């Protein structure tokens, strides 16, 4: 029974590591995007198999193999197993999503928001203390612990009936790029510490992100990956 | 019933090259000296279509060739588009008269994107989601073209899509693309290069909406 | 026998949609029985349903609810909007508001009219809508290849008008960040037929109105969290 | 069914941030109040949507813009996400109180009473340590271990039938501000440390406090907040 | 009672395949239905059944899924390979690539051939297959005491072969980091058994193709992780 895409497709695997937020910030813009921007990178994650850059989807993967250089560098993310696992144009699934920290003795919490809204911004001040509003919301927010783990379910959030392994249409009528999904996604995950702006930390955190498929199916198989003779 | 030229077959081609139908795309070019005269115009007084397929090939080889020739059905296909996003023109088409195989096609690497811009560093492109798998191309609906047998092309492909119905100026789910499996000989004399002509049938469409002519952006 | 106990995988956590109850802290209470008030509400929707009075910004910071019918005459239509709940022209009815509020919508749009005018004058309309397309129609005549109908000023003084729910989904994006297929569905748009008639000594310048309502079918999801500006 | 009222309104926000007791403290005196009082503030909190200034029941919303001045400040609390939910000039529902640390490591306890009461004041002197009577009495004290973590429903607690979203009678025959409610609450919530007077600290500790409805239902439709068209 | 607490011996854990489930998040939603879509998967023995083509590095980079008949004639076979996965001839083929994805396996192989020639001409092939030995075997006589038969040019196009599984054990390895006898099972080879005929003015050199398949009992077993060297 081995063979079964479901006995296949429901195990965990490590997606993204991602730092933990300290402030408000700024979202990433659509690109082309201009220099002097306040906008931060390495915070935000979308969930989705398929290549992305800048916390944005994308359509060609990317890789900096060579490290020198001026600019700001950017994330990039790809499910190899599931690629190379099976041929499936479309596919369908609830995504389970799990976090453990990646530093000593840590405590934190974790927010999200499904496809089609966007990243809160703005603060309070309270007793001359500043805190973002992210921190309440109408969606979940999860507390742990010192050490930490976050486990749980999300639901199918997103408008088309399946997901697309390998689309090639477009999504708009003028400048649209041919075969770029629009919300192959479960939306972004995102963490943060639930202290004061005020009381911020030079040192950095970093955290690693870990996905599951449940219930998964599949329609009109397809091909491979290529691999060298070399 | 929508008919079709292509170019024609040389024994300068080699192995693996092809060339592709993207249907319904294709109409609006007239790709191959193909006017459907009603359908094609119809589409643009509409936005939602729904319909399926089915295709037809022609090639008369004759005693003394020998050659192999593979056409199939694959979906979701993206490779009717120039690297930087551009459709190619009728002169290009000219030119090439064959797309021939490339490290960038088996890898996906040139597919069209959006550049980062000013604000990033400059990434390595390695790898995409439509790569092109020469040899596995026999999974989808398919069929060979072997000149002392190649009499003629025949598929009836469902309809599919992400959601039941989609815009038609933007929607393409299936594509036709014929391959030189083995290169084409034979004693002069005979027919010499011949040509390959293609033949399309929509079957069960709903035009959807009601609107003036299409405008462009 | 003893607690075999199976330590749970993430105890210890604190998650903001946990269904499940908690420990009762004060119980054995007693309440005032409250049958007496009237007006119960069970779901949005029966506020959703109630139509109300759109706006625009005055002709060349006033916004109008209402919209007067010109001497003059041209080709293009009088007033015309996309149909996408961000627009301003939404921005304070009871049914954006609400929308505002979730991640997408489902149904129709119904849209209502009253004219507000003179005794012996008469007139004739157009309503039309228009799927998305290259550019926003303009003149009549392009309007008119697309849905239509004919509203009499005579016949009755309020021509209920509904957008049919046309999309390639099962829903539609509630705001739009980026235009796209799923989020602007077209445009609607109003023209007059024919030149009105001028009685004697009647003022001038009748007075139009538009109100906006969710149709029967009109269903929301994914609610999500408010924006704050509001405050300041 | 997410257009239900009780599938809307069944979900955890937070409310406001609070220092920690150390001591018995003077509670807050009804207004206009006059200077060189021993009344603290930022310590007592009340269970109330609807705006309050200083711990106490207000009309009118306020906030510090302009941080310069002289005197003393307050605080100030309003349920964004409620008043902008939906429309309705009655409710009732149990409140669901919920509190975690805002400080690294940290053990406390909290306590509660009712609307109509007051804070109880003074303090005993046991083998020479003074201790605030407010540890023990007739209402519920909660204890959690370090880290902390404080989870109870507590009933309706109101004379008033309901809870009125938009009020325009008065409460008194003379001098009663017209509009201003009664006791339009669940109580007053506060935090203390179970050690005593004698070892106060200097170092300042902070606490968020997180409410939830739960079995909510309303009447009387009314209208929602204006937008600007800036 | 009170809890009776049991405490369990190694809770506070995190294991990657726990099968249970865990707790909803955002429960209560409607999802569109998809019965619209045809082709559905079941297992991956769908795709595994289907065929394809082979290929060979060119005869002295470009490998190519075709070989066509010499007119020179050896007592050696023309084209032979081991009967093992991790070969580069199956390095394309789907069941390859799936069973690279497995710690074992399990079945028959399926191989099939395809002729492409002239009109007129006409000959005879032997296919033959060999367990391991010393070494592989070379000379047609010393092949045709192994497992053989018979394929003529002009009977069919497609005389099909089948490998029969044979091994001291259940399974075999898919991959062989060190050669052994439940890894590596022979070779298979095809011998020209006569000279074919070349009628007038006939092209020379005719074409023929491979295809391999799964048979009705392959199975795999034991999933791993997959080597992402593709990537590059």
């Amino acid at each position: 029974n081995h063979t079964n895409v479901k006995f296949l497709f429901d195990r965990s695997r490590l997606l993204n590591v991602i730092k933990v937020l300290e402030k408000d910030a700024v979202f990433p813009r659509p690109f082309p995007t201009q220099e002097g921007a306040q906008q931060d990178d390495g915070y935000f994650c979308l969930l989705t198999p398929r290549p992305t850059v800048a916390s944005r989807p994308a359509t060609r993967f990317g890789l900096y193999a060579n490290p020198s250089g001026s600019g700001v560098l950017a994330n990039t993310s790809l499910d190899f197993n599931f690629y190379s696992l099976a041929c499936f144009t479309y596919f369908r699934s609830d995504l389970e999503v799990t976090v453990v920290s990646l530093e000593p003795d840590l405590e934190f919490a974790v927010g999200w928001f499904p496809s089609g809204s966007e990243y809160q911004a703005s603060s309070f001040v309270y007793d001359q203390l500043h805190v973002p509003f992210h921190f309440t919301g109408r969606t979940p927010r999860a507390f742990a612990s010192k050490g930490g783990k976050v486990s749980f379910v999300l639901p199918w959030n997103s408008v088309s009936s399946v997901l697309p392994v390998r689309w090639g249409g477009a999504s708009k009528l003028s400048s649209a790029t041919r075969g770029l999904p629009a919300h192959a996604d479960w939306g972004t995950i995102y963490a943060f510490v639930p202290r004061p702006n005020e009381k911020k930390s030079t040192a950095v955190k970093h955290v690693a992100v870990y996905i599951r498929y449940k219930n998964a199916r599949a329609w009109c198989p397809s091909m491979l990956p290529f691999r060298s003779y070399k | 019933w929508y008919t079709g030229r292509l170019n024609s077959w040389t024994k300068a081609v080699k192995t693996f090259s092809f060339q592709a139908v993207p249907l319904p795309g294709a109409f609006l070019s007239r790709q191959g000296g193909l006017n459907g005269g009603a359908f094609t115009a119809t589409l643009h007084r509409h936005f939602l279509m729904k319909c399926g397929w089915q295709v037809q090939v022609q090639c008369n080889l004759t005693q003394f060739h020998q050659g192999a020739l593979l056409v199939a059905m694959v979906p979701e296909t993206t490779l009717d588009v120039k690297p930087d996003g551009k459709a190619k023109s009728l002169q290009e088409l000219n030119e090439e008269q064959w797309v021939e195989m490339s490290d960038d096609y088996r890898t996906g690497k040139n597919m069209p994107f959006q550049s980062l811009g000013t604000y990033y560093r400059p990434p390595n492109w390695t790898w995409g989601p439509n790569f092109i798998n020469p040899y596995q191309v026999t999974v989808f609906p398919h069929q060979i073209l072997n000149a002392r047998t190649s009499t003629s092309v025949d598929i009836n492909v469902p309809y599919i899509g992400e959601t039941p119905t989609q815009s038609s100026e933007t929607q393409n789910s299936w594509t036709l693309l014929v391959m030189v499996l083995v290169p084409l000989d034979y004693k002069e004399g005979a027919t010499t290069d011949p040509e390959i002509t293609f033949s399309v049938r929509p079957t069960s469409p709903y035009f959807n909406g009601l609107r003036n002519r299409y405008t462009a952006g | 026998g003893p607690i075999p106990t199976a330590p749970r995988e993430n105890s210890l956590m604190f998650l903001s949609t946990l269904p499940d109850d908690t420990v009762p802290a004060y119980g054995n209470v007693r309440t005032p029985p409250v049958n007496y008030l009237p007006g119960e509400i069970t779901d949005l929707l029966q506020l959703a349903r109630i139509p109300t009075l759109m706006a625009f910004e005055r002709v060349p910071d006033t916004y109008v609810p209402y919209v007067a019918v010109p001497t003059q005459f041209d080709d293009r239509p009088l007033i015309s909007f996309p149909i996408t709940l961000s627009d301003p022209v939404y921005q304070n009815t009871l049914v954006g508001a609400i929308s505002s509020n979730f991640a997408n919508y489902r149904g129709c749009i119904q849209i209502t009219l009253t004219f507000c005018g003179p005794m012996m004058a008469r007139g004739k309309f157009l309503l039309s809508y228009s799927p998305p397309n290259g550019t926003q129609p303009q003149t009549l005549s392009e309007a008119m290849q697309c849905t239509y109908s004919i509203w009499d000023i005579g016949l009755n003084s309020s021509w209920t008008f509904v957008v049919p729910y046309i999309s390639p989904s099962d829903y539609r994006e509630t705001r739009a960040i980026t235009n796209s297929v799923y989020s602007a569905d077209g445009w609607f748009s109003l023209h007059k037929l024919t030149k009105i008639t001028l009685p004697p000594d009647c003022p001038q310048s009748p007075c139009i109105l538009f109100f906006a309502s969710a149709g029967e079918d009109y269903t929301l999801r994914l609610p999500v969290d408010c924006n704050p500006s509001y405050v300041f």
